[PDB]
This record gives structure tokens, C-alpha cells and sequence, in this order.
């Protein structure tokens, strides 16, 4: 009969567990290493631009 | 140097990037070209062409494919003489003569002044049409001169010419199209060139 009240036991329980929110912006969460962030134009180690302007991108 | 009026064709005929046009160099790839069929403005040959422009600037003009006119060829003029409209001398707005200086003017003011002057000039007006106008444009010039200015002083010949030339054009040229065709030139047993440097 208490099964219908299971939801209560859930929420109350979570009220005592630490919140899982990421601390953005003060403590931004970890994004995936593969995430598709801002494009970036890279250089060779000597400073020359890698972009040859082929327009394939 | 290579030095031929048809050099650009070698650029269009090369199946690789060996021969390339220095004007078109690195200025675009096909995907960003807006390409439109066109006709060359310069000669009376009327070559079919393909005008390619990027961000509103014409980059090249390929020869197109008109077997009855030019097949797949151009002269260098048609291929590369397209920068005239962007050398900075283009008139961008209507202009009026104010205080002896040519001042930018609105379309309304310019049209009003031109109409006033033309009406004040009634029949004493001449219309020099030049040879660059399209068939529609030349028709508009003629119709304006004869209907609006009520004058027959209309002439497209901006070059050495004669009244005998006008008579000849009326007699044998005007109103007679397709009398001779490129396909007939290729087959004519004898071709006599008079006052003509093909
Ligand atoms: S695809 Fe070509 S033009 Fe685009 S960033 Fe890479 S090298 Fe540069
Ligand atoms: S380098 Fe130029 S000519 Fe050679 S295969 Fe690539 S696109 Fe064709
Ligand atoms: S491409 Fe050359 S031959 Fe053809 S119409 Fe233009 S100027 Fe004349």
C-alpha cells in the first residue's frame, strides 16, 4: 500500500543528497574532450598559419 | 609571350590546373560562384558566355557552348574585359549641373530637371544612342526620340560613318536577319573581306 507513496521517499531522500548542479559560471562543468566548440585557426610551430585558403571548410 | 587574342581559351581548355588565369587566381572555388549565362558586350559576334561572380563581383567569363555562334571559344576581350564597371568611375547616383559643378541628385529631381529641359528644347533635340545599347535599349532610345521628342535625329553611330552607310543599312541590313550565318561562313567557298579585319 505504501508503494503509491514511493515518490515521497524519493524526493525527501534527494533533499538530503548533495545537489548535482554544475557550478557554472563560477565553477564551469567539464565538457567532453570531443565537444564541438568554437572553430580555431591553428599555426605551425614556427608561427606560420596552417590555413592555405583552400575553402574546403 | 604567348600573345594571342584567344589565350584565355587555353585556360578554359586545360583539363587540369596547369594553365590558369592570373586574374581569377585564388579568388574563388566553384561552390561559391554564382554562374549565369550571358552574351558578350563588346563585339558583334554575340558569343554565348558564362559569367561567374562572387560576392557581387565578376571573377571570370567562360566561353559557354553555342555551336551556332562561337562553339566553345572566346577572345580575350570577352573573357576578361569585365572590370570596366568597377574601376571607380561608375556613376552611382543621378547627377545635376549645379553652380557649374556636377552634384549628386535624387532620381526625382534629376528626372524633373531633364524633363523640363527636354520640353524647353521641343523639336530641337538630337539623340546619340551609341553602339553599346541592347536591342531593347536602342528601341527605347528610338521610341523616346520619335514619340517623346518628336524628332528623327537619332543615330547610334558613335564612330566614323556616312549617310551612304545609313542608306546601305536600311536597304540591305535592317529588317533582314539570319540571311548569313556562321555555319555558312565555314562552308562558303570564297569569302571577300572589305573594310573588315575579322
Ligand atoms: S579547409 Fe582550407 S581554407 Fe578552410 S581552414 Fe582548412 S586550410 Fe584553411
Ligand atoms: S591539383 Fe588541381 S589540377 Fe591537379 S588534380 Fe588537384 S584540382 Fe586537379
Ligand atoms: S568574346 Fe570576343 S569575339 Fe566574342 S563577342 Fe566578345 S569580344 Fe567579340
Amino acid at each position: 500500500f505504501l508503494d503509491a507513496l514511493a515518490g515521497f521517499a524519493v524526493t525527501l531522500g534527494s533533499m538530503f543528497k548533495k545537489p548535482i548542479t554544475e557550478g557554472y559560471p563560477e565553477k564551469p562543468g567539464p565538457v567532453a574532450p570531443r565537444y564541438h566548440g568554437r572553430h580555431q585557426l591553428n599555426r605551425y610551430p614556427d608561427g606560420l598559419e596552417k590555413c592555405i585558403g583552400c575553402e574546403l571548410c | 609571350p604567348f600573345q594571342s587574342y584567344f589565350s584565355g581559351n587555353t585556360v578554359q581548355i586545360c583539363p587540369v590546373g596547369a594553365l590558369t588565369g592570373t586574374a581569377y587566381r585564388f579568388r574563388a572555388r566553384p561552390f561559391d560562384l554564382v554562374s549565369s549565362p550571358s552574351v558578350c558586350e563588346h563585339c558583334a559576334s554575340g558569343c554565348a558566355q558564362r559569367t561567374d561572380h562572387r560576392r557581387g563581383k565578376v571573377l571570370r567569363r567562360l566561353a559557354g557552348d553555342e555551336p551556332e555562334v562561337n562553339e566553345e571559344w572566346n577572345c580575350d576581350k570577352g573573357r576578361w574585359a569585365f572590370t570596366y564597371a568597377t574601376v571607380g568611375d561608375r556613376i552611382t547616383t543621378p547627377m545635376l549641373r549645379d553652380g557649374g559643378v556636377l552634384r549628386p541628385a535624387s532620381w526625382s529631381e534629376a528626372l524633373t530637371v531633364a524633363a523640363a529641359g527636354l520640353l524647353t528644347a521641343a523639336g530641337s533635340t538630337g539623340v546619340l544612342v551609341g553602339g553599346r545599347c541592347t536591342v531593347e535599349d536602342a528601341y527605347a532610345y528610338a521610341k523616346f526620340a520619335r514619340m517623346v521628342l518628336n524628332t528623327n535625329d537619332v543615330d547610334f553611330r558613335a564612330r566614323p560613318h556616312s549617310a551612304e552607310e545609313a542608306e546601305f543599312l536600311a536597304a540591305h541590313v535592317a529588317g533582314q536577319t539570319m540571311g548569313l550565318r556562321y555555319a555558312e561562313l565555314e562552308n562558303a567557298p570564297t569569302v571577300l573581306l572589305a573594310g573588315f579585319e575579322p
